[PDB]
């Protein structure tokens, strides 16, 4: 049973880490937190601290309205019955208003109205969220890529239940706040386009969701690989190479012809994943507003 | 031609861009690839070699300039074994001393790696004030047995990783007294004994040594542990 | 050609199969015994395919098909041009990805590292032998595999999948989903995270990794550690490949119907059996 190092064999503990100071605002940061013996034998144990000012305030106030405001209205849908509230849990659902309500916010509250306010809540939770990320890394002097990944994941959330219902014409075109109802609208939206399989935006987001998994396995794997040399600390690799990322790299040449470095392999990692949602929006963006139907349009055009 | 093949074209042409970028991104070490004597070779692709890159290194370290002028700083104790390109070179003398084949050790840094305030980030635990065994069977005073069956020594400290808290070094007493380091990575911790199927007991000594008792150096780190992996290849004669 | 630091790996030694007689390199890529298999298997598996394709007629990429025999063929085998070509493919396939997760193997010996990549390979393979080889097999018949077609084997999804009114309802689809977009979440953090550091602001030095630990605890109050996010990768990855297989085996064989029938256990319940109210009731 040679060791493989997916479990940690002897963790050890002492003194919290309190980080970094940079130019943190100490001041929003929390005290340290408990140290999990059950998460040390996966990573890393200590628990904390967290920032937590304005922006991240904001944030989990918004995001938790969003949150009371779907659910009340579950709690409403089930007759306030809190055995209802379980049952059907997964089949509440907070619609859009219906189609002839347009982009009217006169919508009234029971029937669409509710789900424009959560909308709004959300929508606040997000974008103040991701201005987080963003300042985050300034705090701590390193680069926006974070922000810049994640604004990615945004991009395609803005398009489904914002940007693309706005170009339709109608808030019925976003998709409601519910388990099992946002699966069925997934499954009507291609449906009504025609097949989604074909629309070319759709089969490249698959194969970086796919490669995007690929690519994981790879590199996670390789670095386990290559930890008996300090694979994993990858800063000092990319600093100053070490047999560690000699010996990666070759494994890959040898393999399939050509390799990364240290440095670069988390370029294609953050392109793949990035990726999957920018050509995913695109797709989306594209249903409706210039493409009815994805399979016919795959004869007129390749 | 629409919108959406105007789109899905144009997303194509990005794409072979992106491609293009990211290989190049991933020349700035190893290239120029050169011929088996070690001089520029003729052919290198399409891709071509990237701008340079610096890289300002904290702690007063210095700056990093990718690619720079690539150079093993280091003897390679190996030989061609063929007249045409393709074919192992065999080394010329013990490659665990050597450093080549699974051996192999970089000419690293001989200085400490630093965590974030500038300290090293390797500490033999007692010399780490507050760092014990949290879980597992504690490891040090246990014998370590070699793919030989036979023991090399017994544990007497382990090496954290602080910042991360984590062992990556058991040190290791041997028969002189004397002490290596021997990799977390590398061993099996059981309730009576340290088993590390790398190396036969014989072999424990020629683990490269460090210049100082409570810290290492990435070269040592490199030297120390490329040597443990060599002995997968290299002392399994001995293992049965 | 070489990288400037590949000679010293270039020893002889890790071979599984043959001794000394294949370790060699053509130009970057090692070859050894599994890579004379691997393009054995992968040669003729080719050929098959370019036989498949002057049948049918096409030399285009983009229609091609080689598609399974018929569900009537049972287990049993096919004439050439009725399937007996997809049952050959299958195998040159199957020989050509097991050769390569081995050949991966001699390279993980030769250069003293983990045998964790062909490992993570594997569970790909058993994904594909999940679809072309247990599933059909446990069904009963060969023609219940995918295609070999760019568009006809994303048809055998579709069709496949309406099957079983929503493949959504499938409970192991939905943690293979949600595996699938986690890795995904992860990948973009893990290489957003390294960047970031390594490419730190203008006028600033390179960051180290307590900077690192330091941004994900600001901002999500936990780091798993440097060695934790690339297992993390790897379990995450594997997990949905994992569970796409359960969710492909248990469908057809040992569950039939409409997968969202599989939610009335949750709603039946006795402890709410009949009340007034909601959706369901
Ligand atoms: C519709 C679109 C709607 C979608 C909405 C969201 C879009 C998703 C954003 C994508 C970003 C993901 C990647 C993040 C990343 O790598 O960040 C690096 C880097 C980190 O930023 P930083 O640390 O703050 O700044 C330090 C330096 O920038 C330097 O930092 P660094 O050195 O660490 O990083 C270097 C980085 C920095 O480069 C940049 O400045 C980034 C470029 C902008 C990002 C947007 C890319 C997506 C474009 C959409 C595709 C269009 C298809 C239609 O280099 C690149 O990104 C180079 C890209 C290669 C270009 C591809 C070549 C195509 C040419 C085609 C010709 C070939 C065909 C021949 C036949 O990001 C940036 O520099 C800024 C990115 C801008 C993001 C959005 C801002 C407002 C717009
Ligand atoms: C996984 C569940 C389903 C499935 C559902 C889908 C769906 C749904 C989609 C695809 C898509 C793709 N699938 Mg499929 N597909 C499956 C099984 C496979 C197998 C296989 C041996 O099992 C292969 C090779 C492929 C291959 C592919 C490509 C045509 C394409 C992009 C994949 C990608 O980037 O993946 C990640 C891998 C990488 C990034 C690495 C590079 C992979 C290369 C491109 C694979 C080349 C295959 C080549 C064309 C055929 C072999 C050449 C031979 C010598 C003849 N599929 C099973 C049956 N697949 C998408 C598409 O565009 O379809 C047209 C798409 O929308
Ligand atoms: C029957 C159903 C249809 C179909 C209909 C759709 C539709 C409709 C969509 C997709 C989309 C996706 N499809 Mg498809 N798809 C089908 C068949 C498939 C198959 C397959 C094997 O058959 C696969 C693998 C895929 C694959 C995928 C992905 C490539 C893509 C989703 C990317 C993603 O991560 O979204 C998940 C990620 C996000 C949604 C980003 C989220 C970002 C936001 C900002 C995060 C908010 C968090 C929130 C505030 C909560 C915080 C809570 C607190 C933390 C507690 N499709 C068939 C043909 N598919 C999407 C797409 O882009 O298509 C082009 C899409 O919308
Ligand atoms: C109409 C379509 C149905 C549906 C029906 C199905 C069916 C049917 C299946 C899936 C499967 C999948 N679905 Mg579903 N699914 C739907 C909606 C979705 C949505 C969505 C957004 O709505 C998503 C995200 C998913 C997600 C997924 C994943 C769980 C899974 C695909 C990955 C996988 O299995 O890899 C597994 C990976 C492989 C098979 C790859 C193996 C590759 C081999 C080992 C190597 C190939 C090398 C190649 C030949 C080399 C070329 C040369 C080199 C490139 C040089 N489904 C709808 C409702 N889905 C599939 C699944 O679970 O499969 C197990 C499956 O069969
Ligand atoms: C490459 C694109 C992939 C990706 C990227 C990505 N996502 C990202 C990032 C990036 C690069 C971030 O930096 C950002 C982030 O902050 O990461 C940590 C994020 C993130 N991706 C997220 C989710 C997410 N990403 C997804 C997808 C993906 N994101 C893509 C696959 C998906 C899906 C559907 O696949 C989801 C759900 C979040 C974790 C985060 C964005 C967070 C945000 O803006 O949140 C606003 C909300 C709040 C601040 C609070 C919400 C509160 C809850 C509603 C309350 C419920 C809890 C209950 C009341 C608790 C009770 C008491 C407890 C003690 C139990
Ligand atoms: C389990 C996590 C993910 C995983 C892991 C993974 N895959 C891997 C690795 C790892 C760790 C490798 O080491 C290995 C590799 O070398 O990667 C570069 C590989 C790899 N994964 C690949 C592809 C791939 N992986 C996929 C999936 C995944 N791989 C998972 C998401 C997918 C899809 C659809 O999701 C694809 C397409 C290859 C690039 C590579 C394996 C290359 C290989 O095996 O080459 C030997 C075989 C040949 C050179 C040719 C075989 C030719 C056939 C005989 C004829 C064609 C038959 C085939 C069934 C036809 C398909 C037609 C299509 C229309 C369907
Ligand atoms: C830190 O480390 C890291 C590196 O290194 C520093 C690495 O590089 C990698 C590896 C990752 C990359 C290089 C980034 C790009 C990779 C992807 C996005 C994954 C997708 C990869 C492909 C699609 C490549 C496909 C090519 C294949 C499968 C091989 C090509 C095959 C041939 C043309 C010939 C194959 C050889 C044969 C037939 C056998 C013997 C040879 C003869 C000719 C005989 C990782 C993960 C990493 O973590
Ligand atoms: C214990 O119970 C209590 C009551 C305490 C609870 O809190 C329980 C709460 C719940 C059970 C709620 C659980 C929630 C769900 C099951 C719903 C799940 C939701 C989803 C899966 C969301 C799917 C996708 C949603 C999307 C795509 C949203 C897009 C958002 C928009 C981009 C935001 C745009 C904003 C607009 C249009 C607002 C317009 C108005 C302005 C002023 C701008
Ligand atoms: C068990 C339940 C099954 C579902 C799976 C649960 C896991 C949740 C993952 C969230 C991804 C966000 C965190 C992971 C991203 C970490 C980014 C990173 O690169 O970390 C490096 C390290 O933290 C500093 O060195
Ligand atoms: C809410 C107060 C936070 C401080 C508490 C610190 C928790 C560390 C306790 C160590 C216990 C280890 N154990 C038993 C959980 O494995
Ligand atoms: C940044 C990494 C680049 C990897 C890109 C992989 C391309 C996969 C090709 C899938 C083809 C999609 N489509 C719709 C045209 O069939
Ligand atoms: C892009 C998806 C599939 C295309 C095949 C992968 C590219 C070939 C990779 C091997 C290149 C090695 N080589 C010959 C350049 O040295
Ligand atoms: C989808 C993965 C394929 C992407 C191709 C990326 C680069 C391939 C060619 C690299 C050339 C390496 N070489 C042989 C010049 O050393
Ligand atoms: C994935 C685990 C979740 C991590 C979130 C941890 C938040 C840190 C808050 C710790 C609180 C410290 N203290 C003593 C003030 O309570
Ligand atoms: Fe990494």
């Amino acid at each position: 049973a040679e060791y493989q190092n997916i479990f940690t064999q002897v963790q050890v503990r002492g003194p919290a880490d309190l980080g970094m100071t940079e130019d943190v605002n100490l001041a929003n940061r929390s005290g340290v937190g408990p140290f999990s013996t059950l998460l040390g034998w996966f990573g890393n144990a200590q628990l904390g601290p967290i920032y937590l000012g304005s922006l991240g305030v904001l944030s989990l106030f918004s995001g938790l309205m969003w949150f009371f405001t779907i659910g009340i209205w579950f709690w409403y849908q089930a007759g306030w019955n809190p055995a209802v509230f379980l049952r059907d849990l997964f089949f509440f659902s907070l619609e859009p208003p219906a189609p002839e309500y347009g982009l009217s916010f006169a919508a009234p509250l029971k029937e669409g109205g509710l789900w424009l306010i959560a909308s709004f809540f959300m929508f606040v939770a997000v974008w103040s969220w991701w201005g987080r990320t963003y300042l985050r890394a300034q705090a701590l002097g390193m680069g926006k890529h974070t922000a810049w990944a994640f604004l990615s994941a945004i991009w395609l959330w803005m398009v489904l239940g914002f940007i693309r219902p706005i170009l339709m014409g109608s808030w019925s075109e976003a998709v409601p706040y519910g388990i099992f109802s946002h699966l069925d609208w997934t499954n009507n939206f291609s449906l009504v386009h025609g097949n989604l399989f074909y629309n070319p935006f759709h089969g490249l987001s698959i194969a970086f969701l796919y490669g995007s998994a690929l690519l994981f396995a790879m590199h996670g794997a390789t670095i386990l690989a290559v930890s008996r040399f300090g694979g994993e600390r990858e800063l000092e690799q990319i600093a100053d190479r070490g047999t560690a990322a000699e010996r990666a790299a070759l494994f890959w040449r040898w393999t399939m012809g050509f390799n990364a470095t240290m440095e670069g392999i988390h370029r294609w990692a953050i392109w793949m994943a990035v990726l999957v949602t920018l050509t995913g929006g695109i797709g989306i963006l594209l249903s409706g507003t210039v493409v009815d139907n994805w399979y016919v349009w795959g004869q007129n055009h390749g | 031609f629409d919108l959406a093949s105007l789109a899905i074209y144009s997303f194509w042409i990005f794409l072979a861009g992106l491609i293009y970028y990211l290989q190049t991104e991933n020349m700035r070490e190893g290239y120029p690839l050169e011929n088996e004597d070690g001089t520029p070779a003729a052919n290198q692709g399409p891709f071509p070699l990237p701008k340079p890159k610096t890289f300002i290194l904290p702690h007063g370290r210095g700056t990093l300039t990718v690619p720079g002028p690539e150079s093993e700083d280091r003897p390679i104790a190996l030989a061609r074994t063929a007249v045409s390109e393709g074919f192992p070179h065999a080394p010329t003398g013990d490659p665990m001393k050597d450093g080549v084949g699974p051996a192999s050790w970089v000419a690293r840094r001989d200085l400490p790696e630093l965590d974030g305030h500038g300290h090293n980030k390797i500490k033999p635990m007692k010399a780490a004030a507050g760092f014990h065994v949290s879980a597992g069977k504690n490891p040090i005073g246990l014998p370590v047995r070699g793919c030989d069956l036979e023991i090399a020594g017994k544990v007497v400290d382990i090496w954290v990783d602080i910042p991360e808290q984590m062992a990556r070094f058991l040190e290791v007493e041997l028969k002189d007294g004397s002490t290596r380091l021997l990799p977390m990575q590398m061993v099996k911790v059981q309730s009576n004994r340290v088993h590390v199927n790398a190396l036969s007991s014989d072999l424990f000594a020629g683990i490269p040594t460090i210049k100082s008792p409570t810290e290492v150096t990435l070269l040592e780190e490199d030297k120390i542990c490329g040597y443990v992996a060599g002995g997968l290849m290299y002392a399994a004669p001995k293992r049965k | 050609a070489l990288l400037s630091f590949e000679r010293k790996y270039r020893v002889p030694g890790g071979t599984l199969v043959g001794g000394n007689l294949f370790d060699f390199w053509v130009g970057p890529f090692y070859v050894g015994f599994f890579g004379v298999a691997t393009f054995f298997f992968a040669a003729l598996g080719i050929i098959l395919i370019a036989w498949s394709a002057v049948l049918q007629g096409t030399w285009n990429p983009q229609l091609i098909s080689v598609y399974p025999p018929a569900l009537e063929y049972g287990l049993g085998g096919a004439p050439l041009a009725k399937g007996g070509l997809w049952q050959i493919i299958t195998i040159c396939a199957t020989g050509a990805f097991v050769s390569w997760a081995l050949r991966e193997v001699e390279i993980c010996r030769k250069l003293g590292i983990g045998y964790h990549i062909p490992f993570a390979f594997a569970f790909a393979i058993l994904a594909y032998l999940t679809l072309v080889l247990f599933r059909p097999v446990m069904m009963g018949a060969w023609g219940y595999a995918f295609p070999y077609g760019i568009w006809t084997h994303l048809d055998w999804v579709s069709n496949t999948g309406y099957t079983y009114g929503n493949f959504h309802y499938n409970p192991c689809h939905m943690i293979a989903i949600t595996f699938f977009f986690t890795n995904a979440l992860a990948l973009a953090l893990h290489g957003a995270l390294v960047l970031s550091a390594a490419n730190p602001e203008k006028g600033k030095e390179m960051r180290t990794p307590d900077h690192e630990d330091t941004f994900f605890r600001d901002l999500v109050g936990y780091s798993i550690g440097t060695l934790g996010i690339h297992r993390l990768g790897l379990l995450l990855s594997l997990s949905a490949v994992f569970f796409s297989a359960c969710c492909m085996i248990i469908t057809g064989t040992i569950w039939f119907d409409q997968w969202v029938d599989w939610w009335q256990w949750w709603v039946k319940l006795p402890w709410w059996a009949n009340i007034p109210g909601g959706i369901n009731g």
